[PDB]
């Protein structure tokens, strides 16, 4: 009870001392492990990733949890050192923590935090919570402040970081809506970005077509240029293909609906392509939603 | 009230004497002895605000106390501004003791409210007072002349420039904390040891544009110091132990964390010439072998504590050095060596010999059983030993 | 390494050496005490503490190895000190008498956390303090030590 | 794609069981995790309980205490003591002050400015100080205010058109404009046009259009294309039909069976989906859902506010 307080500073001090050893650690994971067994730290570095030992993590988190909060309410101090590193362990345990992340904007606004350092910490924490809300919330306040060539770089890593999250987890809302955001508000709908990243993103559209966060992403590239033809055609194509090849998923016949409808801003052909679909197919969702994509067609 | 026949008024002031200030403003309402306790002086001697942000309170304190305030901790209290330690200062000329820590709003401002209204100050703490600059010092050491203790850390927009003004004027420090002020060189290191000959305690943490030639300079100017922490300056070498020994007798503690270079040759020089070592930190000093734990088993019988971290090359050896020192017998309570790879049961057994000993730690040395811990705990009942099992 | 100490009341307790001068004043006796070989192994006096709150005492200095500020009693103590307040009262004076600076801050504070948090006549109700003041004058000072 | 409803699922509504689940709902590891919500979660306790006939069976005296000891000197309320006030548990603590009605055991007046003071310039609300703009704080701005009867308090034009910008050209809404569509940011919005009277400004069949194809031959209900179905969007994606009257565009007894098919029959309590673990979330969600497709057990549930309609008749009776 006090024996524990020492393991978990311990603890604390093997995280950091973690990222000294290997600056490139970019992934984190909960290894289950509910015994301690050995005198070895529960903190194991094997490469790039930064595992941590199941049986610890039920002493770590509510003493570094209950230490932030002391420090929130005033009865405990801590100093600039343990803030950031109490908060790291932390964020790494529960990065819908929003409390422990707003304390990483002060220290970013006082001139002691490092920006960068608060990327890192996100991109890691989201290798392991890929929707986390706050931590996307907190990852465009960061980005606002470094806005307030490097946005390329910045761009660029935002990208990546978006990619990585949403491969790691099924159709991830916040994933591409801040990848949406940070078009908007880092590129500011720059036409050669959207255009880089139509055509990086079909691949990965490709690759995962049940996922309908991805092919709004596209959806929103696609209007983003409009709002400044070929590629309007080649996007339903590219749907029809994909429709032909994975019979029977919502999101695909979402997806033409939504590119569809840009186009039309003629019928009769996609008309055929329903009347060809439906008179030639074996799966029965395939047929609801051929079926239910005409219904909407005639409402136009 | 059986409080009051019971308790003679001495008593009675030092309950209320760790009374917040609205709780003593209550107890004056409370009778007519309870007021004259309530508002007695020696409870307007030290505030500490544990208060809201949205301030006025300090301000509002500096009127109400104002001539006998001596102590004034706001650590923590982002809602003060240089307005309210303006109004605060111009009230309180008679301040021994402020403690600024975290105050994020503080500007150079409000350093020169200090400099024009509290030439009394002694103690002042500015830990983590992000927007202070060189010119805050210089305002300090024009008007705060009798400082004895000024706390810088984390003020890392601070440079020598700032350092020489400080020190030009406050000859008399006897303690200068300087941690995370990371734009510090040696030449600021330089305009030190020139100034602050009475110099007991030095805080470089984490300041490593630092060398040699700086710290053996603070030791040719500065033979008073008793405290000395250099962790994270990863340039230093022997040649900064070598110049410790020669000029500081008085050496208590030294922490020397992620001072790579140190070998035993820098640490025997320093052993034999600090008798007074107390605290040792030598955390990743990695070329530490046996040999410097065997002097320090000699030259220093007073040793307190003593961190070995990640001292790989430790053996059971240097353990069984330690016990059998005149400072194991009964004056070592903390000894840390985790990531000592080579320490075995055997130097728990060693360690029986420790009397003294209250915490220990043994993190990541693998070679130590469950059992051996417990045969330990059980011949030293006083010790809380402490590993990952 | 034991000594006896004889309670204002006469009764004796083997106290060893150690836990025992965490009391700066017997650390004290025992110096000013040879020493001496030749005795008849006389217990300390302690005329001022009754055994009751030695007792107490003791247990207090037995359970440890080991700012303006009240939520920093540890648990034990806290479990400890509820008393009623009369001895209270007294392991405060005996904490003075014998000068254990650490039972004489959580007492300290203990009482001092019978004030927090309350309203004066809360205040009076708790420690049976009479209030000696008119409502002129109740009025007059729940005025300047009202800023707040 | 979907779940598949066993033979054996609940057919019929256990209210006893559910309300003691919800009355011993109650660890140290998972109680940290889960503090940063520890307001709404109370709220949703309360607001099942209550909906169950069951709210005295919880602690008025340290719900109230617990509120009271949350609101922050700007005014704001946190999920918990020592959190940082953000405006999802200050909408959870006016809901369940309005519960209780005891609205002003905590100080209104700067609960109104702390909600005035999120607004920006184009309309929009920040979830707090740092400046997170989604349409889900617009809601819960609006939805603050209407409650403490202080909607004048902001600018509710500027408001409703901002929302308005988010709307998608599939009916839908996200949380920003160029957003995915999203059941749940669908019940923010619609819920804010109905705080506002705007609602004409949707076009129902679109927007009714996007919900109904949320149904899967389940009858339970997803809250995006090709997402499981889900108690919560469930909830959401009904309360939104009933709001802007398309409810008989979908299948209300097929989705009854789905709701009830997610009770445990051993444990009370609701999953996500059959055959999933229980927790006090979908508890509400379904619970009201039920009460909204006509199960006359429970108090009739406000599609907009998920609070009884008999606590919003109280409020909507007075000064106002
Ligand atoms: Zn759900």
């Amino acid at each position: 009870s006090e024996e524990v307080a020492v393991l978990v500073q311990r603890v604390v001090k093997d995280i950091t001392n973690a990222f000294r050893r290997n600056p490139h650690i970019d992934e984190i994971g909960l290894i289950p492990c509910p015994e301690a067994r050995y005198n070895r730290s529960p903190i194991v570095l094997v490469e790039n990733k930064l595992g941590v030992e199941s049986w610890c993590v039920k002493f770590l988190l509510p003493y570094v949890h209950n230490k932030l909060l002391l420090y929130r309410t005033r009865k405990q101090w801590l100093n600039r050192d343990e803030l950031i590193d109490v908060t790291c362990t932390l964020l790494l345990l529960n990065p819908d923590f929003t409390t422990a992340w707003n304390v990483r904007k002060e220290l970013i606004l006082s001139g002691t935090l490092n920006p960068i350092k608060d990327l890192h910490l996100g991109k890691l924490a989201l290798t392991k919570f890929p929707k986390s809300p706050e931590t996307w919330i907190h990852r465009r306040w960061v980005l606002q402040q470094l806005i307030q060539e490097r946005a390329q770089r910045l761009i660029q890593e935002e990208m990546e970081v978006c990619g990585e999250a949403a491969g790691r987890y099924p159709s991830n809302y916040n994933a591409w809506s801040h990848r949406i955001w940070v078009l908007q508000h880092l590129a500011k709908l720059d036409v050669k970005i959207l255009l880089d990243e139509l055509s990086s993103t079909k691949h990965w559209a490709s690759m995962h077509v049940s996922d309908h966060s991805g092919f709004h992403y596209r959806q929103f590239l696609l209007k983003s240029l409009i709002s400044q033809p070929h590629l309007l055609e080649e996007e339903v194509e590219f749907s029809t293909d994909l429709i032909d090849s994975y019979p029977g998923h919502e999101t695909l016949w979402c997806h033409r609906r939504h590119i569809f409808y840009l186009q039309h801003h003629g019928l009769e052909m996609e008309h055929r392509f329903i009347d060809q679909v439906l008179s030639t197919c074996r799966n029965v969702e395939q047929a609801r939603f051929a079926s239910a994509y005409r219904k909407w067609l005639v409402t136009l | 009230g059986l409080i009051n026949k019971k308790l003679p008024k001495e008593l009675l002031l030092r309950i209320f004497s760790f009374l917040d200030i609205v709780t003593l403003c209550r107890c004056a309402q409370i009778s007519k002895a309870w007021n004259i306790l309530a508002l007695d002086g020696s409870n307007w001697q030290r505030i500490d605000l544990f208060n809201f942000q949205t301030g006025r309170v300090v301000e509002n304190i500096s009127k109400r106390c104002g001539g006998f305030l001596r102590k004034l901790s706001l650590r923590g209290c982002i809602g003060v501004g240089d307005s309210s330690l303006k109004t605060f200062a111009q009230n309180c000329r008679n301040i021994e003791h402020l403690n600024l820590n975290g105050c994020t709003k503080i500007t150079d401002s409000t350093c020169y409210s200090l400099s024009r209204f509290c030439s009394k100050l002694k103690h002042l703490d500015l830990t983590s007072c992000v927007s202070i600059t060189n010119s805050s010092l210089k305002g300090i050491s024009e008007g705060c002349r009798n400082l004895e203790y000024l706390n810088l850390s984390w003020c890392d927009q601070i440079t020598k420039d700032g350092i020489e003004a400080l020190v030009r004027g406050c000859r008399g420090l006897k303690a200068l904390l300087l941690r995370g002020c990371t734009q510090l060189e040696d030449e600021a290191l330089k305009h030190i040891q020139n100034y602050c000959h009475e110099l007991v305690s030095l805080n470089l943490q984490s300041c490593s544009r630092i060398t040699d030639e700086g710290v053996v300079q603070i030791c040719r100017g500065c033979h008073r110091l008793q405290a000395l922490c250099l962790s994270g300056c990863s340039n230093l070498t022997d040649a900064s132990l070598t110049a410790l020994g020669l000029n500081c007798p008085r050496l208590q503690i030294l922490e020397a964390a992620r001072c790579s270079h140190l070998t035993d040759a820098g640490f025997t020089l320093l052993a034999r010439n600090c008798h007074e070592l107390e605290k040792m930190d030598l955390e990743e000093c990695i070329l530490i072998t046996d040999s410097t734990l065997i002097q320090l088993s000699i030259h220093c019988p007073k040793l307190q504590a003593l961190s070995l971290s990640h001292c790989e090359l430790i053996t059971d050896d240097g353990i069984l050095h330690l016990s059998n020192s005149t400072c194991g017998h009964e004056r070592l309570r903390v000894l840390e060596l985790d990531n000592c790879l080579l320490i075995t049961d055997v130097a728990l057994e060693h360690l029986e010999n420790c009397r003294g000993l209250e915490r220990l730690e043994l993190y990541d040395c693998q070679q130590v059983t469950r059992a051996g811990i417990k045969r330990m705990r059980a011949q030293l009942p006083h010790v809380k030993v402490h590993a990952y099992f | 390494p034991s000594i006896k100490l004889q309670s204002s009341d006469g009764e004796i307790f083997e106290v060893d050496v150690e836990i025992a001068k965490q009391s700066v004043t017997i650390k004290t006796m025992l110096e000013d005490l040879g020493m001496d070989d030749e005795g008849d192994d006389d217990p300390v006096p302690l005329p001022n503490v009754n055994a009751a709150i030695l007792k107490k005492v003791i247990q207090w200095c037995t359970h440890h190895k080991d700012e303006k500020r009240t939520d920093d009693i540890p648990v034990w103590d806290q479990e400890f000190l509820k008393v009623d307040q009369g001895t209270l009262f007294e392991l405060i004076l005996a904490a003075n008498y014998l000068d254990i600076k650490g039972l004489l801050d959580v007492t300290c504070k203990t009482v001092a956390n019978m004030i927090k948090g309350k309203t004066p006549e809360e205040i009076r109700k708790t420690f049976n303090i009479k209030n000696d003041f008119t409502e002129e004058e109740e009025a007059q000072v729940r005025k300047e030590n009202q800023w707040c | 794609k979907d779940v598949i409803i066993k033979s054996d699922a609940p057919d019929t509504l256990l209210l006893e069981k559910h309300a003691d689940y919800i009355a011993s709902y109650g660890d140290d590891y998972e109680y940290c995790m889960s503090e940063y919500l520890r307001m709404s979660g109370i709220y949703w306790g309360l607001t099942v309980m209550d909906l169950m006939g069951q709210l005295h069976r919880m602690n008025r005296e340290e719900i109230l205490a617990f509120i009271k000891s949350c609101q922050h000197e700007c005014g704001g309320i946190s999920a918990s003591i020592g959190h940082d006030p953000h405006l999802l548990y200050t909408l959870s603590a006016v809901q369940i002050l309005t519960l209780y009605d005891s609205i002003n055991v905590i100080d209104v007046n700067k609960v109104v400015e702390y909600v005035k003071g999120l607004q920006k310039e184009d309309g929009s609300f920040a979830g707090d100080i740092w400046g997170e703009i989604d349409t889900r704080f617009s809601f819960c701005a609006v939805a603050t205010l209407a409650l403490l009867g202080k909607l004048d308090a902001i600018n509710v034009e500027k408001a409703i058109e901002f929302v308005l910008s988010c709307m998608n050209f599939d009916g839908g809404f996200g949380c920003r404009p160029g957003s995915e569509s999203h059941a749940g940011q669908i019940y923010c919005c619609t819920g804010f046009l109905a705080i506002t009277s705007q609602l004409h400004q949707v076009n129902s069949d679109l927007l009714g259009w996007w919900l109904c194809e949320r149904q899967l031959p389940s009858g339970g209900l997803n809250g995006r294309p090709e997402k499981l179905p889900d108690v919560c969007y469930s909830w959401w994606v009904l309360a939104s039909l009933k709001i802007i009257g398309r409810l008989h565009w979908i299948d209300r007894e097929k989705l009854r069976n789905f709701i009830l098919a997610c009770q445990d029959e051993e444990t009370g309590g609701f999953a996500d989906r059959p055959g999933d673990m229980v927790d006090p979330f979908h508890t509400l969600f379904g619970i009201a859902g039920l009460s909204l497709l006509g199960e006359e057990q429970i108090k009739p549930v406000n599609p907009v506010f998920c609070m009884p309609e008999e606590v919003l008749q109280r409020v909507n009776v007075q000064p106002e």
